[PDB]
């Protein structure tokens, strides 16, 4: 329920998380998830980010409505420090 | 009942 805000710096462009969902999935009721975090994504986060959070927004692009692919593209259209508005689990 | 994992 919480709305919270992360900043993380890409390094090999990677954020260090994994998603699942979308529109048209079966995944909860079609928004974005964090699936996993590895080691390199809990450090571009100091531990912010979370299994569980739902993703709602890129920098400037709300990720509202987005199918899987799309959520992806803009995942990984970005670079240098990125901004995550997320949701708790 | 099936879903994807993507890496980002």
């Amino acid at each position: 329920g919480d709305i919270f805000e992360v900043e993380l710096a890409k390094n090999d462009n990677s954020l260090g998380i994994s998603v699942t969902g979308g529109v048209n999935t079966s995944v909860r009721h079609g928004g974005i998830y964090v699936k996993a975090v590895i080691p390199q994504g809990a450090a571009e986060s100091d531990g912010r980010i979370h299994k569980g959070d739902r993703v709602l927004a890129v920098n400037g692009v709300s990720l509202e409505g987005a199918t899987h692919k799309q959520a992806v593209e803009t995942l990984r259209n970005t670079g240098q420090v990125v901004h995550l508005l997320l949701e708790k689990g | 009942g099936s879903y994807l994992v993507t890496s980002v």
